[PDB]
RNA sequence: GAGCCGGUAGCGGGCGUGGAUCCCUGGAUGUCCGAAUGGGGGAACCCGGCCGGCGGGAACGCCGGUCACCGCGCUUUUGCGCGGGGGGAACCUGGGGAACUGAAACAUCUCAGUACCCAGAGGAGAGGAAAGAGAAAUCGACUCCCUGAGUAGCGGCGAGCGAAAGGGGACCAGCCUAAACCGUCCGGCUUGUCCGGGCGGGGUCGUGGGGCCCUCGGACACCGAAUCCCCAGCCUAGCCGAAGCUGUUGGGAAGCAGCGCCAGAGAGGGUGAAAGCCCCGUAGGCGAAAGGUGGGGGGAUAGGUGAGGGUACCCGAGUACCCCGUGGUUCGUGGAGCCAUGGGGGAAUCUGGGCGGACCACCGCCUAAGGCUAAGUACUCCGGGUGACCGAUAGCGCACCAGUACCGUGAGGGAAAGGUGAAAAGAACCCCGGGAGGGGAGUGAAAUAGAGCCUGAAACCGUGGGCUUACAAGCAGUCACGGCCCCGCAAGGGGUUGUGGCGUGCCUAUUGAAGCAUGAGCCGGCGACUCACGGUCGUGGGCGAGCUUAAGCCGUUGAGGCGGAGGCGUAGGGAAACCGAGUCCGAACAGGGCGCAAAGUCCGCGGCCGUGGACCCGAAACCGG
RNA sequence: GGGGGAUGACCCCAGGCGGUAGGGGAGCGUUCCCGAUGCCGAUGAAGGCCGACCCGCGAGGCGGCUGGAGGUAAGGGAAGU
RNA sequence: GGACCCGGUGAAAUUGAACUGGCCGUGAAGAUGCGGCCUACCCGUGGCAGGACGAAAAGACCCCGUGGAGCUUUACUGCAG
């Protein structure tokens, strides 16, 4: 990892979860500035960029995967008709809302 | 990496610092010529000029 | 620390110490 | 650490924090070929002994396991138990080993001991404690880098080939056995005293070993391994990990503006258009394991050698040495040695025996005719780093259903072809139509971004328009004057031409060229005076004695700085002895070279000259497998 | 070449100037490495498409249309021009 | 039976480029393109061979490179036997 493409090299190639190492973040304020360490993944949040940028939603889907994930509210339909959700590009995304009812979520992240 | 008809180099040669380069006379003797005496008063040496390039060069460096 | 060169810095900058150079002995 | 059943997105179904996918390492399976090895064979198939369940044997009997090739030691007995062999891009030594081409022919020579083939060792082999080198009574392992040196020198003295000791540097490092002398024996002959092989003595580093007699003397000396954990390094994933939001032109912002933080980590890359602060498992910096491989380093293992004189003496080889015929060496037959050997003679055991280049005297060196020896140099299949390195005709030829398609019986050849987008949201539905494909709607920032669908130029084929065209010559055309047509650089120009006016295309090679001499059909891209070491003048400049190898150290950036063997100038003159601002011819003051400083030297950048495939492609041919 | 050049430049006249191998001097764009107290651009990097300002020139600039993301160096260096 | 007229399909070497007439002269000496002249409307299809020094092929005949390759003998040398 000292060069461009040993990126491509160990995070996707090697273990998945490195890719979990993608879907990295803080949120609102609460639970950040509290800190930012222990995560939950399909938690909620609220994007801040794109069109629907400043938008309120929640976290549907782990799609590590895809290389980022969905997000119910962020979506679009086609035009058969029919609705459905977007791509959601890892990059804007936002979670305050720190799913963590399940005390699984409240032991790790907040 | 460079030598010289090294040859020449040894036969007839060799320069003075004035940058000028001489070989022994060499009209006849020295093989046939039972000819005469005074014509013997014939070999010290003797300097071409001109040529006396390729020479010089061609050994360059050390001579 | 290198919060004491934002220091003898505030000493004397400028555009000059734009260049710098460091350098002990 | 919380998603998955690989690239398949699709249908149908499902595992999972009372630690799934996957990352590691050690496993057990590993069907048939391939050294194949049980036997045969046109590989990937067909045949055999022993055990084996016993198996449907419904009231009737099979696969599985197995096993075994052959050359190697030798517990020999009837031979039981260990090693090998096959690979492998490049690199290594040995075994064998060539023409081209240069010499402007070509027989000597060169390319070379190269290219190739063969065998085989290794992860490195090569080599390696000296019968060595040379001569200052000086040096010492082998190797490798610089230097010595393009010197000494080899030669149809022609083209060329072209050493080494010494000095500087990297590394260091030393040991064994036959080596019958002693004793031990075991086996023979046949009892003695012979040869024999296992045990020690010694088991030689730079001359000693034994055997005898008296002094001995009575603990720190580990190698190539052997060993223990040690930092075992790595082995893939180890993991934290500083700090901004609002406003805004925007289809999108990370941009434009306002205020805010980081900081040993402003290395880059991903983020809908260019962020230190959005993602980054990055540089900051600390992190990390039960299995696979080291040095460093700690210890005993330590294996192991380690002092005195004397005596008549016996103990590192079967061929040294010599004659002929080749080798290697700088040595091409030479005044020609050393070492290595093809044939034939066939010595010595320390006043022995080679050596210092024919030989000889004397001096000086060394002690062969067995063996092991890490480290210092070479090479990239592999993994990483970095780029005045490339961008799809460049780079490996091959950026991803290529050494595959495809021609070749074969050995072998050997291509082309990448790009939509922010993501599919990939075009439901309606239309002409057998469809493909075309018309609308919808995504949309734009689809003349639309499915081989980014940029998408030229050549070349179309559709309309301006001008122009039927008593006319030349590719061309360009100068004059005229009419139609448009004047986003208006009283000046655009475009097109009717006439007339003067006109032989374009390239190489040519005395000479339009050409009827050749070169080219047209367009686009590749495509030809380069690099290195030398030398050579010119110039930009640093000291005039000028200047640096190789290496040692220092190194986000990584920062150069020390290194003084050398080499050119400091006189030269001469075959040399040698002399020397003088010298060689000579016996003569007659000339040749030089003195007279004018002094370079290193470097940079250039016009050139030699070696180079070396301005670029071009043939018939020779030589290997 | 010569008469004074302040750095330009300006004046005289002498004085030519056709030129292949080929010799000397001066300039131009091409992809890169500087960012010698250098950074433009979504109101376009660049290539493309078209032109009656700048230069002897080989090129420049600059304006209109295209197209999706780059790269420019005021100056010296380099080269698969 | 092609060739010709129809419908369907639909190559190929060579070629700088071309709207390419005769004359008598010319030039490098056998010219549609240069001079003077005479005939001379624009295009085509079925043909006929003469000229475009037509096409094929960087002459095999030639000489030249101190090119190459094969056979020959009292060529030179050397090896096999």
């Amino acid at each position: 990892s000292k060069q461009p493409d040993k990126q491509r090299k160990s995070q996707r190639r090697a273990p998945l979860h490195e890719r979990h190492k993608q879907v990295r973040a803080t949120l609102s304020a609460d639970l950040r500035e509290e800190y930012g360490v222990r995560v939950n993944a399909g938690d909620t949040v609220e994007v801040l960029r794109g069109d629907f940028a400043g938008e309120e939603g929640e976290v549907i889907n782990v799609d590590l995967d895809k290389a980022v994930i969905h997000v119910e509210d962020v979506t679009l339909e086609k035009t058969d008709g029919e609705e459905v959700p977007r791509p959601l590009d890892t990059s804007n995304v936002r979670v305050t809302d720190l799913d963590l009812e399940d005390e699984k979520r409240e032991a790790r992240l907040e | 990496p460079k030598m010289k008809t090294h040859k020449m180099a040894k036969r007839r040669i060799k320069i003075t610092g004035t940058g000028k380069v001489m070989a022994f006379k060499s009209g006849k003797r020295h093989q046939n010529t039972g000819k005469s005496g005074d014509e013997i008063r014939g070999k010290g040496k003797g300097f071409v000029l001109a040529k006396a390039e390729w020479a010089r060069m061609k050994l360059m460096l050390p001579r | 620390k290198t919060q004491e060169v934002v220091s003898l810095l505030e000493a004397l900058d400028v555009h000059a110490d734009i260049d710098r150079l460091f350098v002990t002995s």
